[PDB]
RNA sequence: GCACGGAGGCGAAGAACCAUGGAUUUCCGAAUGAGAAUCUCUAACAAUUGCUUCGCGCAAUGAGGAACCCCGAGAACUGAAACAUCUCAGUAUCGGGAGGAACAGAAAACGCAAUGUGAUGUCGUUAGUAACCGCGAGUGAACGCGAUACAGCCCAAACC
RNA sequence: ACUCGUACGGUCACUGAAUCCUGCCCAGUGCAGGUAUCUGAACACCUCGUACAAGAGGACGAAGGACCUGUCAACGGCGGG
RNA sequence: GCUUUACUGCAGGCUGUCGCUGAGGACUCUCACUCCGGGAGGAGGACACCGAUAGCCGGGCA
């Protein structure tokens, strides 16, 4: 039969309809009064969290992060540029907001490592995402068969090097064939043309 | 070119800041629960550096010593009242609603409880014209009819120091001293006397704006100089 | 709160928990929102409990309507940890389901009745 | 000026370094203090 | 010791010297009790975190490293015989981060269209080809093939 | 920032103590106001086209402009016959 | 370097549109959101602010 989880999932396919709509309208009011990064005892989207690797265990932390909406926040050129490099307003950044959110969260918890993240809505001026972070130094995790992999040294600061699911997508690594000529194995090795 | 003086101002550097560390206090009305059971005694009259007008130090019943925006005719020893039931006399503060029409007022609040925003300068006063249950109509010093929430507090009388403007500075040195007590860069160099690089009017063999002075409201900073969005100019017509 | 359409009296909540406590000692009961949900889906449930202090609410928002289109009766409990205790748990429980009572069918019956009445 | 205890220790060291290469080093190495400084002709740090 | 002096000393109680391991290891320094131009003032994981016996009790982070590597920010001189798209170039330079190597990686692939190939780097080639472009100057792949090396697995959910 | 400021304020400009004065010009340009009608983009809407989409056309029409008015101690102008 | 009714652009301002954004060609309401208030509460209100886009102006800047 359907899992209880599938019901949370199904509710979130249309965050603007049904009960979920009213919950968000209520919640966001509180969220707007909270800081940039707020640790929370439980995921707002359980199905999504467990689906991404979340477990109700010691060493597993979840934090909600908000970020200002819109495009880039850039300073116009003080020195001469050709029409092309004079653009200022419509130029957007290369990292999506989810990625910016994952990094702020990881900076807040220097000792934890980002595992994954997901969207929990937005209003007209900001977006919220919840991030799952793991304590690579806690034995409850060093002994977990499904998470101990994140304890390796090469996994340190993984989010800052784009090793996150959101990181990999944003780097155009989704496709294995056509279109990934300049993304795989890295943007840098391909001269930054992807 | 280079940023014009008007643009240098906004950075808020020392040259353009007001000598705040030298200012006395912000003459905002007292905050009262209600009842008007608040009265104090004028303990001294002082000079307010920021307004070139006098201010009165008051000692209230509950032990609070604070400077107040003084109307004309307030002296040491006098008793002042602040509240809904306050008496209707010079130096007292109470909501417009409690004030009788046709009474000159000063230090009028914009939004009930803000502390006073209007008519705070030397010898000025707002004139409470109309009353109501939803709107108090006041005539501000500029002559404009302002609709205010009857709950906005004000002080009966006109501001002390009137006539200050009737005497000429006579010499630059006097202007100088006054300017040193304000957030203002002085003296003033005309735009037409500068180089083209420094102002829209700079440059040219002889001095003269090389353009019409009436500038559009939409002009960007750096260009908005001269007569801003003038509805007209001159004295004629 | 968004899934709670009626308030249950402290005294009615008392009887229900007791019934649930004897139900675990006698009959069979389900602990957890997932197990509870499947019971309602498999139709193998007589009475389901749903705490009111569940955060996030998503976890249980579906119980009410899911129960209605399945005829299964349900009741609200104020505390999450009480339901877990009454269910015989060392932890809390967001929702519970009495899968076939046990020497409490008479009470579970009355409870379901007092609720339908309470709308 | 007003020297701190530390400044004073550094000044002291510079004064010490300002000595001659001992004569015996001459014989031993069988044939200059390249860091010879003058208070006037030179400038120390700080 | 460099360093060929004078004086004196050590070494058969096996010194010197060399390898491995250990001891000592001032102050400043990420610099961490507070402060400070390497010192001073009155018990210290300062600050952010995780766990928590909720006590800094147990732990993490911080800074360095020749370049290499990953993720972000991103010019202009220059070329086009001017110059704006284009070029120089994702170069220089900047911010953040890991390792001994990084990154990638077990197909919602390929599409020599097939009765065919079978994770991913990389090297040779495919090729200055296809494609782009004031269709100017210029920019410029991929599949495949030959090699190198080869390795494939774990969750979420259903049912408990 | 101005600003512990509030029109007797302070911002932006021109002229340059006192004294006697400061004429005519609103066509152009600038600013501002108004505007029946005209013109005026995108989204949504309507017709055609497409089993869809590209696309073509339509209706509506904001600021702006056309047009009208105010204004020279606003740019400036004050000739030839 | 400087100028402008040179060319081409870029900030910036005004204006429409979409999102934020809710209930019953003109309207009421309150519940988001904004402001005032020490607080209670008051004012405003689906506008404004902010994201996106479109038209106009645009030597302030390149
Ligand atoms: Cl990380
Ligand atoms: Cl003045
Ligand atoms: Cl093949
Ligand atoms: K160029
Ligand atoms: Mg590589
Ligand atoms: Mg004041
Ligand atoms: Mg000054
Ligand atoms: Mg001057
Ligand atoms: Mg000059
Ligand atoms: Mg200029
Ligand atoms: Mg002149
Ligand atoms: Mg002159
Ligand atoms: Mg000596
Ligand atoms: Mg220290
Ligand atoms: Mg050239
Ligand atoms: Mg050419
Ligand atoms: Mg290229
Ligand atoms: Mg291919
Ligand atoms: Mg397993
Ligand atoms: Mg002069
Ligand atoms: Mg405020
Ligand atoms: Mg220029
Ligand atoms: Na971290
Ligand atoms: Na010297
Ligand atoms: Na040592
Ligand atoms: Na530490
Ligand atoms: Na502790
Ligand atoms: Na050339
Ligand atoms: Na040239
Ligand atoms: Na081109
Ligand atoms: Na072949
Ligand atoms: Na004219
Ligand atoms: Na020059
Ligand atoms: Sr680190
Ligand atoms: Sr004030
Ligand atoms: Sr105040
Ligand atoms: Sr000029
Ligand atoms: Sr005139
Ligand atoms: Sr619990
Ligand atoms: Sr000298
Ligand atoms: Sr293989
Ligand atoms: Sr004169
Ligand atoms: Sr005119």
């Amino acid at each position: 039969a359907r899992s209880a989880y599938s019901y949370i999932r199904d509710a979130w396919e249309n965050p603007g309809d049904g009960q979920l709509a009213e919950l968000q309208w209520q919640r966001q009011q509180e969220w707007r009064n909270e800081g940039a990064v707020e640790r929370i005892e439980r995921p707002t989207r359980l199905d999504k969290a467990r689906s991404q690797g979340y477990k109700a265990k010691q060493g597993v932390i979840v934090a909600r992060v908000s970020v200002r909406k819109g495009s880039a926040r850039k300073r116009r050129h003080k020195a001469g540029r050709r029409s092309k490099r004079q653009g200022v307003t419509r130029i957007t950044r290369r990292k999506d907001i989810q990625r910016v959110a994952e990094e702020r969260a990881s900076r807040t918890f220097p000792n934890l490592r980002v595992l994954n993240s997901y969207s929990v809505g937005q209003d007209g001026r900001q977006k919220w995402h919840e991030v799952i972070l793991i304590d690579p130094n806690h034995p409850a995790i060093q002994n977990d068969d499904d998470l101990s992999w994140i304890c390796a040294d090469d996994q340190a600061d993984r989010v800052f090097r784009g090793l996150t699911g959101a990181g990999r997508r944003n780097r155009g690594l989704s496709g294995k064939g056509k279109g990934s000529e300049k993304t795989r194995p890295s943007l840098r090795s391909n001269g930054g043309k992807a | 070119g280079r940023r014009i003086q008007g643009q240098r101002r906004g950075r808020g550097t020392s040259t353009f800041r007001a000598p705040s560390h030298r200012y006395k206090a912000d003459l905002e009305h007292r905050k009262v629960e209600d009842g008007d059971v608040i009265a104090g005694t004028v303990v001294d009259i002082e000079h307010d550096p920021a307004r070139s007008a006098p201010v009165a130090a008051v000692e209230f019943e509950d032990g609070d010593r604070r400077l107040i925006l003084a109307p004309e005719g307030v002296g040491v020893g006098d008793e002042l009242q602040v509240g809904v039931s306050a008496e209707i006399a010079p130096g007292n503060t109470l909501p417009l609603a409690e004030i009788p029409e046709g009474v000159p007022v000063c230090n009028v609040e914009s939004s009930p409880g803000d502390g006073g925003k209007f008519a705070r300068a030397s010898g000025v006063n707002a004139q409470l014209l109309t009353h109501d249950r939803n709107v108090a109509v006041v005539k501000l010093p500029s002559g404009e009819m302002k609709r205010l929430d009857p709950q906005c507090r004000a002080t009966i009388g006109v501001v002390a120091g009137g006539g200050r403007t009737d005497k000429p500075f006579v010499k630059a040195g006097n202007k100088h001293h006054k300017m040193k007590a304000r957030g203002t860069k002085w003296p003033n160099v005309r735009g037409v006397a500068m180089n083209a690089v420094d102002h829209p009017f700079g440059g040219g063999g002889r001095q003269h704006p090389g353009k019409p002075k009436s500038i559009s409201r939409n002009a960007p900073p750096g260009r908005k100089v001269g007569d801003i969005a003038s509805k007209r100019t001159g004295r004629g017509g | 709160p968004v899934y709670v359409d009626f308030d249950v009296p402290a005294d009615l909540e008392d009887d229900a928990l007791e019934a649930l406590e004897v139900a675990r000692d006698t009959g069979a009961v389900k602990k957890g929102t997932n197990e509870t949900t499947k019971s309602i889906e498999r139709g193998s449930a007589e009475l389901v409990f749903v705490a009111e202090d569940v955060q996030p609410e998503e976890i249980v928002m579906h119980i009410p309507e899911l129960a209605d289109e399945k005829g299964v009766p349900f009741i609200f409990v104020e505390q999450q940890d009480d339901l877990g205790h009454a269910a015989g748990l060392e932890v809390g429980s967001a929702a519970a389901a009495v899968t076939d009572a046990g020497e409490a069918d008479a009470d579970v019956e009355d409870i379901a009745d007092k609720v339908e009445e309470l709308r | 000026g007003k020297k701190s205890k530390a400044t004073k220790k550094r000044l002291a060291k510079l004064d010490n370094q300002n000595s001659r290469v001992p004569a015996w080093v001459m014989l031993k190495t069988d044939r200059r203090n390249h860091k010879r400084r003058h208070w006037r002709r030179n400038d120390t740090d700080e």
